[PDB]
């Protein structure tokens, strides 16, 4: 029975500042991040269809992607059923960074119930301008 | 990939 409840202003802001790389892959991401601390990470655009944005970010040697939904004016990471949601991708991100402050920021591999999860700690977003 | 999901909080 139940009903459901600016981006480009946002964007624009994120990419001034550095952060949102707008069109790179995963692989171009990955290189990004090849050689910053733990932690750091990037917003982009999705490669997928079915997406608009990712995010990328590096933890133990490795660089990691997920993407992000965005639906009745809010965003969640993907494949989140049942999510209230955020009012900006800053508001997402940021409460990510204070998740990773608390320990309860952390991935997985699948979706299947009772799968592994690890944890990450975020920092800093990377710009992408040479200084 | 390297495409994770992140679990809800």
């Amino acid at each position: 029975s139940m009903v459901q409840s600016s981006l480009t202003e946002e964007l624009k802001k994120l990419a001034k500042q550095g952060w949102y790389w707008g069109p790179i892959t995963r692989w171009e991401a990955e290189g990004k991040l090849a050689n910053v601390p733990d932690g750091s990470f990037l917003v982009r655009d999705s490669s997928d269809d079915r997406y608009l944005l990712s995010l990328s970010f590096r933890s133990h040697g490795k660089t990691l992607h997920t993407r992000i939904e965005h639906s009745n004016g809010r965003f969640s990471f993907y494949e989140q059923p049942d999510v209230e949601g955020h009012t900006s991708i800053v508001d997402l991100i940021e409460h990510s960074i204070g998740d990773s402050e608390n320990g309860a920021f952390c991935y997985s591999r699948s979706r299947l119930p009772g799968s592994a999860t690890y944890p990450v700690r975020l920092t800093n977003p990377v710009s992408r301008f040479m200084q | 990939n390297n495409y994770v999901y992140i679990d809800p909080t």
